[PDB]
C-alpha cells in the first residue's frame, strides 16, 4: 500500500490563530486527497475532497491545497468548534490509506 | 464605486433599443450552456417507460411510479430500475396503455444539471471597457 | 548639488515572475503525442549572452516552469487522444481461460461484441494481460477490464508515436530566461556564472518513475539535489556523470487483430501467440551499476555524514506504484526494480542484472482517476536501447539511513533538467538623478550604473514585441501589448514622447537617496538602485506626472495668446 | 440527510465470525460504494472493504488474507462478516458511503459516515 | 410588453411540503442519474401564499 | 478546366411534384430519427426545365 504520514502529530492553539497541517504521501497521488474531521462521540466528517474542494456546508475558513505527494490544510480564524482530530486520506489506489491524525488542543 | 453626476446635460434614453439587454441575454444563455456542458447526458435513459401511479390539499395523478430497463456497468446485463416522475415530464405513447416517454427527448439531448452547481442568483455588475461609459438616468418617475 | 530626476527606459532590471512560455520544436510529421504543430519552429542559432557580474539566486523547488510543463504535457496528451476511438462497448463480461504456456500473465478471453449493425452478436476471442483483467464473481472464468467500470477508456491511435522529441520553451516578449552555467550547482542557491537565453536546451519529455531515462549528465561529479535534505519525503534527485545502459527486450512475437466497433472505428487487440512464451528480461551491466552506486553513496555519506547507507527496494504494493515504468516502443513496461537496490555499503554471482518486466495496456496516467488509456499491442519484438541518466531516491534507526527508489509526479522528472534556468519579468522603466533639466540583452545588467546607461537601446528593442494553445497565446500576446502600452502611456504622461532617456527637471529631494552622483552613477548596479528607491517609486512617479506635465501643458496653452 | 447506523455484538471472542450490520436511514441504498472501515486504538483508519449497490461487485483490503466477506441483506441494510477474528482486530468499526461521481460534493471521499461501533476481543 | 415596477414589494412564501429522498442510478462509467427515491410522509401539494 | 462565364443568365426552374409525410421513427435509446412517410399524391418525376 501507499504509506501516508502527516506533521505535526499534535499542536496547541487558541481561538483566532491560524493552524497548518502538512500531509505527505509516500507516492504521488495527483490531487486525489481528502481531509476528514473526527470528534469524540461522532463519526468522521468530510471537510475537503479532491485536495482543494470544500464539501457542502463546510465553513469557508477551512482552506486546503497541494499536489503530488505534498498537501497542506490551513485553518484560519480558529473557532472553538474546530478543535478536533484532523486526518488526510488518499484516493488513487485501494485501500485508500488514512493517516496518524493531528489533535488540535486548546 | 466611482459615480459622477453630469450637470447641465439632458440625455435621451430608450430601453427598448438597449443593446445591453440582448448582450445580457447572450451572456445568460452562454453561462447556462457552459454550466451544463460538463454534466451527465440522459440520452441512455430515454426508453419505453412502463409507469404506474402512486397511491397516497392532496395530489391526484401527479406523481407516477415509472420503471424502465437500463444497462449496468457490464453492458450485456440489463437491470430493471424505478423512479418517481411528475406528470408534466412524461408523455403518453401507444394511445391509452401505461407506456410513457420523457417529454422532449424525441428531439433534444436531455442534459442533467450537476447537483453541485448552484442556481442561486448573485448580483452581477456590468462594466464598460475603458474609453466607454454608462449613463444612469436618475429621474424618479 | 543641483540634481534632477531623469527617466530611463530600457533599464536592465528584473523581478521573479510566473508566465506561460512558448513551446518550440526542433526544425529537423509523425502525429507524435506531443503535437509538433502546436509548437513553433526553433531559431536556427540560439543566443546566450554570458551575463557577467550577475549573481542570481535560483531555486528548482519553486519554479513555475515545471508546473507549466506538467499542465502543458497533460493538455497535449489529452488533445492527442481526443479524436481516437473510445472503447465504450468493451466492458462486456469476459469468459477467460489461462493461456497454455510466465504463467497466467496472458488470458484467452472470449466475449460477445454487439456491433452497430445491431442484427448480429459476434463471439470473439482476444488475449489480455492479467494486469488489465479483474474477476467479477466467484466463478474463476468470468472477468472484466480492470478500470472500465469507473472510467471511459480511450484507445490510443496506433499512428501516434511516443518517441521522445526534444522540446524547448522560449520566453515571450517582455520576459527573459536566465540560465545558470555553473557545473556543480546544487539546485537551490546563488549562481556565480549566469547567462541569458531565448530558449532552453533540448528537453526530452520522457515519462518514467523511480528513474530518469535519457537527458543531460553532470559535468564535474554526481550531483545530489534536495530541497531540505533532512525533512525526509523530499525527492533526492540524483544526476550522474556516466550513463549505465538499460537494454530491454520483449521476446514474444504477437499478431494484432482488429474488431469493428462502429463505422470507421476498431478495437485493436492481441490475436495469438507466435513462438514460445518468454519474459521481458531487462539487462543492466552489474559492474557499471556498482560504480554508479559507489559514486552516489560517497556523495550521500558526504551530505548525511558518515552513516551506513542501505539501498532497499520500494515498499510492497500494487505493481504500478512500486515498479519502474518505461515508455519505450509504444508498449508500457513495468519492471521489478528490486535487484538494483539490494545493497548495504557501510565502510558474488553473475555479471548482469536481469529485471523481469510485465506489460500493461490499460493505464492511468498523471496520477488521475476516472480516465484511462488503452495502448494497442505492437507486432514483433520490441528492443529498447535506453540510457541511465538519473535516479529518484526517497528516505524512510540504528544509525543507518535507508534510501529507496521513490519519486513523485512527473514534475520531479523535469526538475532534474530545468534546474539551471529561471523565468524573470523585466521592468524597463527607472529613474536616476542627473545634472540636466528639460553588448547584448542584459549584457550590462551586472555593470555599474555608468556604461549600462549606454545600452538601453538593445533591451528596449528586444524586450517588447487556434485551439487551446491558441487561446493561451492570444491572452499572452494581448497581455504583452498591454504591458507595452502601460510603459508607453507612462512615458507619454511624463512628457517623454519618444526618448529612451528623458530629463524631467523635477527637484531631487534628499529624503530618497542622500548619495552624490558619483556614488549613485557608479559603485552600484541598476538592481541595487531599483531596490533602494523601491518605496519612493510611487511618490517619485507622481511628482514626474503631476508637478510638471499639467503645469507645462497649461503654460504652453497660455503661450499662443 | 442520509444517515448510517451500525449494529452488532460489542464483544466477540477469538476465531469465530464477527458479524456487523449497517442500516441506511433517510434514503435507500443507491449506486455508491458502501464501505466498511475500522480504527484500532492508536492506529490510523484502515479500510476493510466495500460492495457496490444492491448486490454487485465487491473489493476487499488485500492485506487481510481473505478473512472478510461483505454482502447486502435488505434494501436499506448491508453487513460485514469477518472470519477468524483475533485480538489485533479490536477497533471502532464504521460504515461509510463512497461517491463515484465528480458532479456531486465529496467525489472520491467518504462523504457520509456512521456513528461507529466499538468491537473488542 | 407592459412592465410594471412597484413602490413596495409583495412578500410571497412558497412551500414544497412533500418530503423527498434522492436515489442515484448509474448510467455509465462514472455517470449518475440523480432522481426520485422513496417519498417520506404524506403526499401534499406545493403552494404559494401571498 | 475551361471555366466559362456567361454574358446573359440562362434560366433553370426545377420542381419535384410529390407530396410526402415526415415519419419520425424511434429505433434505439436516443433522439428520434426522422424519415419519409407516405406519398399522399401519385408518384411523379422531379424535373428541371430550361
Ligand atoms: C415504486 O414501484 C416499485 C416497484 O417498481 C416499488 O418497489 C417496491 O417497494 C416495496 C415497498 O415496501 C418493497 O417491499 C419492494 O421490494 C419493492 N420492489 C421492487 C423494487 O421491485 C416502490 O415501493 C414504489 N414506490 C412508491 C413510492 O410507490
Ligand atoms: C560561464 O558560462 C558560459 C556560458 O555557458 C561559458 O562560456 C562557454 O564556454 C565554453 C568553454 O568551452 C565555450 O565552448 C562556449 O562557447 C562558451 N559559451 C558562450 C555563450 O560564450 C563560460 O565558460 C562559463 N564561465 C565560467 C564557468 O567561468
Ligand atoms: C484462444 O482461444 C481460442 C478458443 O478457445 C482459440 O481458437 C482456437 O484455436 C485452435 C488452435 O488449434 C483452432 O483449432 C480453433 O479452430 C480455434 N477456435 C476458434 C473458435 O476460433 C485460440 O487459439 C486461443 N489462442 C491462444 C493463443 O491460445
Ligand atoms: C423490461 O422490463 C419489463 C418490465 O415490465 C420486463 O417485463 C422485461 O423482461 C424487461 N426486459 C429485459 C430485456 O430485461
Ligand atoms: C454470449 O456469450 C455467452 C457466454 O456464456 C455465450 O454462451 C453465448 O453463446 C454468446 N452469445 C452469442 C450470440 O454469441
Ligand atoms: C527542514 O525540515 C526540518 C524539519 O524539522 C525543519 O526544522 C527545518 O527548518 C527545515 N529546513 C529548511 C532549510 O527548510
Ligand atoms: C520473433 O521472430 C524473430 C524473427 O527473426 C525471431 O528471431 C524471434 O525468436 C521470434 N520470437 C520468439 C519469442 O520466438
Ligand atoms: C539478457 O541476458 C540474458 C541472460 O541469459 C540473455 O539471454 C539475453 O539475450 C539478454 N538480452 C539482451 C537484450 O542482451
Ligand atoms: C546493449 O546493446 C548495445 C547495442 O549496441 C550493445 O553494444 C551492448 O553490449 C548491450 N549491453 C549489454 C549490457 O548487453
Ligand atoms: C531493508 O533492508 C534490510 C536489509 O538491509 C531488510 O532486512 C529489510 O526488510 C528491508 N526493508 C523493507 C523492504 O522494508
Ligand atoms: C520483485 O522480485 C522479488 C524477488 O524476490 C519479489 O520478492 C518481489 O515481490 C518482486 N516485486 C514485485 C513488486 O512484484
Ligand atoms: C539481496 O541480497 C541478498 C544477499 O546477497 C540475497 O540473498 C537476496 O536474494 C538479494 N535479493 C534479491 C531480490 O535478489
Ligand atoms: C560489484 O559487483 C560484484 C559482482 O560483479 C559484487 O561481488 C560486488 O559485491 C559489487 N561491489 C560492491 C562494492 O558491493
Ligand atoms: C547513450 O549512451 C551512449 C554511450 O556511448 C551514447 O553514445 C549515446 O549517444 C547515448 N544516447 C543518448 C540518447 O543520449
Ligand atoms: C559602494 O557600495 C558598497 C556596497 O554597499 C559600500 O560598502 C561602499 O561604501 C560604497 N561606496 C561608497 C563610496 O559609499
Ligand atoms: C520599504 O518597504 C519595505 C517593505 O518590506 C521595508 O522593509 C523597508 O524598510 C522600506 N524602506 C524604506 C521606507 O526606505
Ligand atoms: C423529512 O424526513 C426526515 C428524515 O430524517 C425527517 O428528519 C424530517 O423531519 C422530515 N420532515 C418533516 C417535515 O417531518
Ligand atoms: C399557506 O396557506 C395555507 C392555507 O391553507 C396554510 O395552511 C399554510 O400554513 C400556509 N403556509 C405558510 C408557509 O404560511
Ligand atoms: C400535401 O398533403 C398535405 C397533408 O396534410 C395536405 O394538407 C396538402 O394540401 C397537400 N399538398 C398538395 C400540394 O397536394
Ligand atoms: C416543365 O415542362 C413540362 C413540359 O411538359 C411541363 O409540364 C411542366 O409544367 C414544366 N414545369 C415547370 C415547373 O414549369
Amino acid at each position: 500500500d501507499i504509506q501516508m504520514t502527516q506533521s505535526p502529530s499534535s499542536l496547541s492553539a487558541s481561538v483566532g490563530d491560524t493552524v497548518t497541517i502538512t500531509c505527505q504521501a509516500r507516492h504521488a497521488v495527483g490531487k486525489n486527497l481528502n481531509w476528514y474531521q473526527q470528534k469524540p462521540g461522532r463519526g468522521p466528517q468530510l471537510l475537503i475532497y479532491m485536495a482543494s474542494s470544500r464539501h457542502s456546508g463546510v465553513p469557508s475558513r477551512f482552506r486546503g491545497s497541494g499536489s503530488g505527494r505534498e498537501f497542506t490544510l490551513t485553518i484560519n480564524n480558529l473557532q472553538p468548534e474546530d478543535f478536533a482530530t484532523y486526518s488526510c486520506q488518499q484516493g488513487y489506489t485501494y485501500p485508500w490509506t488514512f493517516g496518524q491524525g493531528t489533535k488540535v488542543e486548546m | 464605486p466611482q459615480e459622477v453626476v453630469l450637470e447641465n446635460v439632458t440625455e435621451h434614453f430608450n430601453m427598448w433599443k438597449n443593446n445591453m439587454v440582448e448582450q445580457m441575454q447572450t451572456d445568460i444563455i452562454s453561462l447556462w450552456d457552459q454550466s451544463l456542458k460538463p454534466c451527465v447526458k440522459l440520452t441512455p435513459l430515454c426508453v419505453t417507460l412502463n409507469c404506474k401511479d402512486v397511491n397516497a390539499t392532496m395530489e391526484r395523478g401527479e406523481i407516477k411510479n415509472c420503471s424502465f430497463n437500463i444497462t449496468t456497468e457490464l453492458r450485456d446485463k440489463v437491470q430493471k430500475v424505478y423512479a418517481l416522475f411528475y406528470k408534466l415530464d412524461v408523455v403518453p405513447i401507444d394511445n391509452n396503455n401505461t407506456s410513457y416517454r420523457l417529454i422532449s427527448c424525441d428531439t433534444s439531448v436531455i442534459t442533467q444539471a450537476c447537483p453541485k452547481i448552484s442556481f442561486e442568483p448573485i448580483p452581477i455588475h456590468y462594466c464598460a471597457p475603458a474609453g466607454f461609459a454608462i449613463l444612469k438616468c436618475n429621474d424618479k418617475t | 548639488e543641483k540634481l534632477w530626476v531623469t527617466v530611463y527606459y530600457g533599464v536592465p532590471v528584473w523581478k521573479d515572475a510566473e508566465t506561460t512560455l512558448f513551446c518550440a520544436s526542433d526544425a529537423k510529421e509523425k502525429h507524435n503525442v506531443w503535437a509538433t504543430h502546436a509548437c513553433v519552429p526553433t531559431d536556427p542559432n540560439p543566443q546566450e549572452v554570458v551575463l557577467e557580474n550577475v549573481t542570481e539566486h535560483f531555486n528548482m523547488w519553486k519554479n513555475n516552469m515545471v508546473e507549466q510543463m506538467q499542465t502543458d504535457i497533460i493538455s497535449l496528451w489529452d488533445q492527442s487522444l481526443k479524436p481516437c476511438v473510445k472503447l465504450t462497448p468493451l466492458c462486456v463480461t469476459l469468459n477467460c481461460k489461462d493461456v497454455n504456456a510466465e504463467r497466467g500473465e496472458i488470458k484467452n478471453c472470449s466475449f460477445n461484441i454487439t456491433t452497430e449493425l445491431r442484427d448480429k452478436v459476434q463471439k470473439v476471442y482476444a488475449l489480455f494481460y492479467k494486469l488489465d483483467v479483474v474477476p467479477i464473481d466467484n466463478n474463476n472464468t468470468s472477468y472484466r477490464l480492470i478500470s472500465c467500470d469507473t472510467s471511459v477508456i480511450t484507445q490510443a491511435c496506433p499512428k501516434i508515436s511516443f518517441e521522445p522529441i526534444p522540446i524547448h520553451y522560449c520566453a515571450p516578449a517582455g520576459f527573459a530566461i536566465l540560465k545558470c552555467n555553473d557545473k556543480t550547482f546544487n539546485g537551490k542557491g546563488p549562481c556565480k556564472n549566469v547567462s541569458t537565453v531565448q530558449c532552453t536546451h533540448g528537453i526530452r519529455p520522457v515519462v518514467s518513475t523511480q528513474l530518469l531515462l535519457n537527458g543531460s549528465l553532470a559535468e564535474e561529479e554526481v550531483v545530489i539535489r534536495s530541497d531540505n535534505f533532512t525533512n525526509n519525503a523530499k525527492t533526492i534527485i540524483v544526476q550522474l556523470k556516466e550513463s549505465v545502459e538499460i537494454n530491454c527486450t520483449r521476446p514474444n512475437n504477437y499478431t494484432r487483430k482488429s474488431i469493428r466497433i462502429g463505422p470507421g472505428r476498431a478495437f485493436y487487440t492481441m490475436g495469438e501467440i507466435i513462438g514460445d512464451i518468454r519474459q521481458a528480461h531487462c539487462n543492466i551491466s552489474r559492474a557499471k551499476w556498482n560504480d554508479t552506486l559507489k559514486q552516489i553513496v560517497i556523495k550521500l555519506r558526504e551530505q548525511f555524514e558518515n552513516k551506513t547507507i542501505v539501498f532497499n527496494h520500494s515498499s510492497g504494493g500494487d505493481p504500478e506504484i512500486v515498479m519502474h515504468s518505461f515508455n519505450c516502443g509504444g508498449e508500457f513496461f513495468y519492471c521489478n526494480s528490486t535487484q538494483l537496490f539490494n545493497s548495504t555499503w557501510n565502510n558474488t554471482e553473475g555479471n548482469t542484472i536481469t529485471l523481469p518486466c510485465r506489460i500493461k495496456q490499460i493505464i492511468n496516467m498523471w496520477q488521475r482517476v476516472g480516465q484511462a488509456m488503452y495502448a494497442p499491442p505492437i507486432r514483433g519484438q520490441i528492443r529498447c536501447s535506453s540510457n541511465i541518466t538519473g535516479l529518484l531516491l526517497t528516505r524512510d534507526e540504528n544509525g543507518t539511513e535507508i534510501f529507496r527508489p521513490g519519486g513523485g509526479d512527473m514534475r520531479d522528472n523535469w526538475r532534474s533538467e530545468l534546474y539551471k534556468y529561471k523565468v524573470v519579468k523585466i521592468e524597463p522603466l527607472g529613474v536616476a538623478p542627473t545634472r540636466c533639466k528639460r553588448r547584448g540583452f542584459l549584457g550590462a545588467a551586472g555593470s555599474t550604473m555608468g556604461a549600462a546607461s549606454m545600452t538601453l537601446t538593445v533591451q528596449a528593442r528586444n524586450l517588447l514585441s487556434l485551439g487551446v494553445w491558441g487561446i493561451k497565446q492570444l491572452q499572452a500576446r494581448v497581455l504583452a501589448v498591454e504591458r507595452y502600452l502601460r510603459d508607453q502611456q507612462l512615458l507619454g504622461i511624463w512628457g517623454c514622447s519618444g526618448k529612451l532617456i528623458c530629463t524631467t527637471a523635477v527637484p531631487w529631494n534628499a529624503s530618497w537617496s542622500n548619495k552624490s552622483l558619483d556614488r549613485i552613477w557608479n559603485n552600484m548596479t541598476w538592481m541595487e538602485w531599483e531596490r533602494e528607491i523601491d518605496n519612493y517609486t510611487s511618490e517619485i512617479y507622481t511628482l514626474i506626472e503631476e508637478s510638471q506635465n499639467q503645469q507645462e501643458k497649461n503654460e504652453q496653452e497660455l503661450l499662443c495668446l | 440527510q442520509v444517515q448510517l447506523q451500525e449494529s452488532g455484538p460489542g464483544l466477540v471472542k477469538p476465531s469465530e465470525t464477527l458479524s456487523l450490520t449497517c442500516t441506511v436511514s433517510g434514503g435507500s441504498i443507491d449506486d455508491y460504494f458502501w464501505n466498511w472501515v475500522r480504527q484500532p486504538p492508536g492506529k490510523p483508519l484502515e479500510c476493510i472493504g466495500y460492495i457496490f449497490g444492491r448486490g454487485g461487485g465487491t473489493k476487499y483490503n488485500p492485506s487481510l488474507d481473505n478473512r472478510v466477506t461483505i454482502s447486502t441483506d435488505t434494501p436499506n441494510q448491508f453487513s460485514l462478516k469477518l472470519r477468524s477474528v483475533t485480538v489485533a482486530d479490536t477497533a471502532i468499526y464504521y460504515c461509510a458511503r463512497w461517491n463515484l461521481y465528480d458532479d456531486d460534493f465529496g467525489y472520491n471521499s467518504f462523504a457520509v459516515w456512521g456513528r461507529g461501533v466499538l468491537v473488542t476481543v
